[PDB]
């Protein structure tokens, strides 16, 4: 597909039919096909939390800056009381996470191995990509389309990179992301990084 | 019906004997003496714990205290036994230390004596009275039956041994109490991290 | 009393050698044979004082018991006794273990 | 706190240290003149002292009977810093070090005589595998998953 760096040839492994290609591999990960897939599966779930992430630490800030739902901010989230300890919460979400996450270990050795139901036999998601589960994951049916693909890859890598810009931009500064948006809105000359120290 | 779905069975794993489920991941059973061993064991231990577990369950829900307390009595000197709240005449370390040394020397040995490979697992006939044997379409079924309450048993047990690590000279059963009576603050999540 | 405790132990470990552990036994020393250097017995390779006792041990009780039976589970229930006496002799206290 | 230690702020022998270190200072620094370079070096080796004195205070460390300051790698998470986390950087600089020399042995060894390619090393090649050891972790542990580590 385009090239990430114009005047440089794409990497002979990078084909192009992998969905968001654009031959950016300067370092040489993957050069074998297993690496390719193991790396193209991380990739996708490195990306499809950081999505999530990215949209829970940034839209409670904006609608609590409108006033309208008084909500703490994403690094005091934690000292907050609730209905459980911590313990408990962390203990159900390990048991689930293992759960689930040995499940799509299991499809990625095997493909098309744990598609059928274990308790309701009469259940099983249809037959696809590695990745992709569709079926009941799918509840609207939307065709895995490779435009829609490349959209997803584009808007992770995106919300990867601001999850990384808002852990240094917070452990440099100790204001939040919008209220350091806003201040550098306030004076933009007087207001970057390198006019702090 | 295996252990963990799209994992290969191993090869002297296919199904046949009761409980087999291919769960096998050191692959401790590759010899066949080894494999017959380990069931015989298994089967043993199987059995032990089921005969235990009620032992250990049926105190702390009457007036007497718990496991753990039962055997505090022959630490202190001059201590005698307790039986349902009645004295024993004769409960002292060393007479009941012999009487259980010999006779339950006597049953292993005679128990191990035996050389049919069969019969050290399901010797049958004077052991069973009822006579639920003689049928062979009901044992198999029986033999998993058998297999499967004796793995839950075992694994009661170290749930047990560890409960009680955890919170020593507390049984079961005020731990279940315990747990119910707030289930949102008293779990493992306290002990696991301090 | 010594002197109960004492026969009481030799009793049960006689008991229990000669209508026991008598064929375990049997068979141990019988897979376990004379000890045997470059392949043959000491007395085969030309010491005449590892000469096995045949006399000695031949007896006439009907399972084959003999002396030197006898004195092993003897030593053993008198240790035993021992053991025993010299223990409850002394008031050690563990104090919770 | 640990093993009998007192922390290092609180301890007298420091001060007392300290204190030996900057009259010793100033004994040689009563010789010159005010205005002269020795007096300026002398007020700045003090300076330093001073400086590298309240910042062995700061960071925590335990002195012991004799005052001077002592290195705990038990693990303990107190002191985490002083033998951890230097640990872990040089163990990731070595691994750098070790797998661009790997590299480029393998990458040279095809050719017909690579002894004189190590008698006179060859730079753009070299210059192209030494970027790579920054992601030596991941790719040593790939290497090690599919078996392409040890030779048979
Ligand atoms: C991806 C994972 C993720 C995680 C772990 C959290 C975690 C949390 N959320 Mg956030 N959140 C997320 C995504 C996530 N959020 C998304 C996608 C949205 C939609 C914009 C929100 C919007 C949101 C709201 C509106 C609130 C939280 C609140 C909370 C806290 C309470 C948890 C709960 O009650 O359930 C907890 C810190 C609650 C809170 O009290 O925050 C401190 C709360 O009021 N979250
Ligand atoms: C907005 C970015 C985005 C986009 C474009 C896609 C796109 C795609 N997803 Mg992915 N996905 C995402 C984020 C995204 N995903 C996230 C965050 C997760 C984790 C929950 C997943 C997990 C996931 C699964 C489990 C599956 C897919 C599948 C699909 C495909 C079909 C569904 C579809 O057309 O979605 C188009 C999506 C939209 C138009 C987005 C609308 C805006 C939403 C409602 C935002 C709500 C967020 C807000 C902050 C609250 C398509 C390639 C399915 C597939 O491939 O089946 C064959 C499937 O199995 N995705
Ligand atoms: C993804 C896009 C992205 C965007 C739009 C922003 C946007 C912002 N950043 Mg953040 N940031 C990011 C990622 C991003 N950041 C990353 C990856 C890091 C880690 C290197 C940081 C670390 C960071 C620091 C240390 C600071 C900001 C600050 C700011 C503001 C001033 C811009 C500036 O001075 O240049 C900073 C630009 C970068 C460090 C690199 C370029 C950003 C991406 C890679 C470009 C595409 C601005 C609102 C400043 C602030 O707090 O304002 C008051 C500030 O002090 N950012
Ligand atoms: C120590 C007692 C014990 C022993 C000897 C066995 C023995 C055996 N098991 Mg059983 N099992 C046990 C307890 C035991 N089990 C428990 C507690 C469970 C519940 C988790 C099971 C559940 C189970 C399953 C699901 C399966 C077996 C099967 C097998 C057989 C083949 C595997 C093997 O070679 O294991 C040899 C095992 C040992 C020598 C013990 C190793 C203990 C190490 C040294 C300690 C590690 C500490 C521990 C993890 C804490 C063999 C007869 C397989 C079968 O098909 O059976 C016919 C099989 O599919 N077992
Ligand atoms: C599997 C082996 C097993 C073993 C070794 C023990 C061992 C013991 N039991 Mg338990 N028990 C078991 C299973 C077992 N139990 C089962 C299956 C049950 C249900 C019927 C019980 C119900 C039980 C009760 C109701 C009591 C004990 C008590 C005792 C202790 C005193 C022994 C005694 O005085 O007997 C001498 C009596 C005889 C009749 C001699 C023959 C001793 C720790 C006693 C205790 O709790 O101590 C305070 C007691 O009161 N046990
Ligand atoms: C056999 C089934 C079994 C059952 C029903 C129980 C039941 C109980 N456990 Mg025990 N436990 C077990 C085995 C079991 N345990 C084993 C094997 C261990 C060793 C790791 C422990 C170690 C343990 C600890 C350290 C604690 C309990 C406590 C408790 C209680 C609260 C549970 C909780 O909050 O987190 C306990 C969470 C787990 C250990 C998960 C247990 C699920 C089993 C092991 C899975 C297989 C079960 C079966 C297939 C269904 C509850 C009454 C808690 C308590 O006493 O609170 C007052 C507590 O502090 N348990
Ligand atoms: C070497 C051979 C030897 C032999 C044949 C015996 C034999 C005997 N000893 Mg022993 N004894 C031995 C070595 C030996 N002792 C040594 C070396 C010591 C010194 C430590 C002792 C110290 C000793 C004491 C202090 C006593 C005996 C007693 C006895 C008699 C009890 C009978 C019995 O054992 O059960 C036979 C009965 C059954 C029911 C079966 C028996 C005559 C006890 C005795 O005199 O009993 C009356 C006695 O009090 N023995
Ligand atoms: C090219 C990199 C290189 C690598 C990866 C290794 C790897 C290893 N060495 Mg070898 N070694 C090297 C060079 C290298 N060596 C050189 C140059 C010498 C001669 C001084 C030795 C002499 C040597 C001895 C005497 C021993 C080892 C041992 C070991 C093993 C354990 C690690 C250790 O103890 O380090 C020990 C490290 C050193 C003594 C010095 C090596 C570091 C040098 C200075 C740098 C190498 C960098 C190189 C110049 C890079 C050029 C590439 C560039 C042009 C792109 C391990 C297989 C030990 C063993 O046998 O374990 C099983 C051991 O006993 N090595
Ligand atoms: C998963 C992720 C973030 C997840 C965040 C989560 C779950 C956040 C959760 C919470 O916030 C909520 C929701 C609410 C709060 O109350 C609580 C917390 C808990 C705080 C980020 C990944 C972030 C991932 C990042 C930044 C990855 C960057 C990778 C790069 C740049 C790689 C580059 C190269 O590898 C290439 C591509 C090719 C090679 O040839 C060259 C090199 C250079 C090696
Ligand atoms: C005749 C007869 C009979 C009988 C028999 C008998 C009765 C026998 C006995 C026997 C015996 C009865 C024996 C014994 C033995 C013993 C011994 C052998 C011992 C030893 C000892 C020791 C060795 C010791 C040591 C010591 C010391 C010295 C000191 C201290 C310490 C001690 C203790 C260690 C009958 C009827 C049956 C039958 C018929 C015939
Ligand atoms: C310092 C610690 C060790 C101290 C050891 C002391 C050992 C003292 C041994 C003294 C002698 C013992 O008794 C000795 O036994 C041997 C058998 O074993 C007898 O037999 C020996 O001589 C006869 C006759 O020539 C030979 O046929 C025979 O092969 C030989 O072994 C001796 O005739 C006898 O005298």
């Amino acid at each position: 597909k385009g090239e990430w760096l114009p005047g440089l040839a794409s990497p002979d492994y990078l084909t192009g039919s992998l969905a968001g290609d654009n031959g950016f591999d300067p370092l040489g990960l993957a050069e074998d096909p297993e690496n390719l897939k193991w790396f193209v599966q991380a990739e996708l779930v490195n990306g499809r939390w950081a999505m999530l992430g990215v949209a829970g630490m940034l839209l409670p800030e904006v609608f609590t800056k409108i006033g309208i739902i008084n909500v703490p901010e994403w690094y005091d989230a934690g000292k907050e009381q609730y209905f459980a300890s911590s313990s408990t919460l962390f203990v159900i979400e390990f048991i689930l996470f293992h759960y689930v996450e040995i499940r799509r270990w299991q499809d990625i050795k095997n493909p098309g191995s744990v598609n059928q139901d274990p308790i309701f036999k009469q259940y099983s998601l249809p037959k696809g990509e590695v990745g992709y589960p569709g079926g009941i994951f799918n509840p609207l049916n939307f065709a895995p389309t490779q435009e829609a693909k490349e959209k997803e890859l584009a808007n992770g890598r995106l919300a990867m990179l601001a999850f990384l810009g808002f852990v240094v931009q917070h452990n440099v500064t100790g204001k939040g992301p919008f209220e350091n948006l806003l201040q550098h809105l306030s004076d933009p000359w007087h207001n970057t990084i390198v006019q702090t120290f | 019906a295996h252990w963990m779905p799209g994992e290969p069975r191993p090869a002297y794993l296919d199904g046949s004997a009761p409980g087999d489920f291919g769960f096998d991941p050191l692959g401790l059973g590759e010899v066949p003496a080894n494999l017959e061993r380990y069931k015989e064991s298994e089967l043993i231990h199987c059995r032990w714990a089921m005969l235990a577990v009620p032992g250990i369950l049926v105190p702390e829900a009457l007036g007497y205290g718990n496991w753990v307390k039962a055997q505090e009595w022959a630490a202190l000197p001059g201590g005698q036994a307790t039986y349902l709240g009645n004295p024993v005449p004769w409960g002292t370390l060393p007479t009941i230390l012999a009487i259980e040394f010999l006779a339950i020397a006597f049953v292993e040995h005679q128990r191990s004596m035996e050389k049919d490979p069969e019969k050290k697992k399901y010797p049958g006939g004077a052991f069973d009275p009822l006579g639920y044997s003689k049928d062979p379409k009901k044992l198999e079924e029986l033999k998993v039956k058998e297999i499967k309450n004796g793995r839950l048993a075992l694994l009661a047990f170290v749930g047990f041994c560890v409960q009680q690590s955890a919170y020593p000279g507390t049984g079961p059963l005020e731990n279940l109490a315990t747990h119910l009576a707030d289930p949102w603050h008293n779990n493992i999540g306290d002990i696991v991290i301090p | 009393s010594p002197s109960i405790v004492i026969s009481l132990s030799t009793g049960l470990s006689l008991f229990l050698g000669r209508f026991v552990f008598f064929n375990f036994q049997r068979e141990n020393v019988a897979k376990q044979g004379l000890p045997e250097q470059n392949g043959k017995t000491h007395f085969e390779a030309g010491d005449d004082r590892a000469k096995e006792y045949v006399s000695l041990l031949k007896s006439n009780d009907p399972i084959g018991f003999n002396i030197v039976d006898v004195l092993a589970w003897g030593s053993i229930g008198h240790i035993v006794a021992y053991y025993i006496l010299a223990t409850s002799s002394n008031g050690y206290d563990p104090s919770f273990f | 706190d640990i093993s009998g230690l007192t922390p290092c702020k609180d301890s007298k022998q420091f001060a007392k240290r300290e204190k030996q270190q900057i009259k010793k200072l100033e004994s040689s620094l009563k010789l010159y003149a005010p205005e002269s370079a020795p007096a300026l070096a002398l007020n700045a080796q003090i300076e330093k002292t001073k400086r590298r004195f309240d910042n062995y205070g700061k960071y925590g460390l335990l002195c012991g009977s004799d005052g001077l300051p002592h290195l705990i790698v038990n693990g303990d998470q107190r002191h985490w810093g002083e033998f951890i986390t230097p640990g872990i950087l040089f163990l990731y600089i070595a691994g750098w070090i070790g797998w661009v020399g790997r590299s480029y042995l393998i990458a040279i060894s095809g050719e017909k005589k690579p002894a004189m390619k190590e008698i006179i090393i060859d730079v753009p090649l070299a210059s192209r595998i030494i970027f790579r050891g920054f992601i030596w972790p991941v790719a040593a542990y790939r290497e090690f998953l599919n078996g392409d580590l040890i030779a048979k």
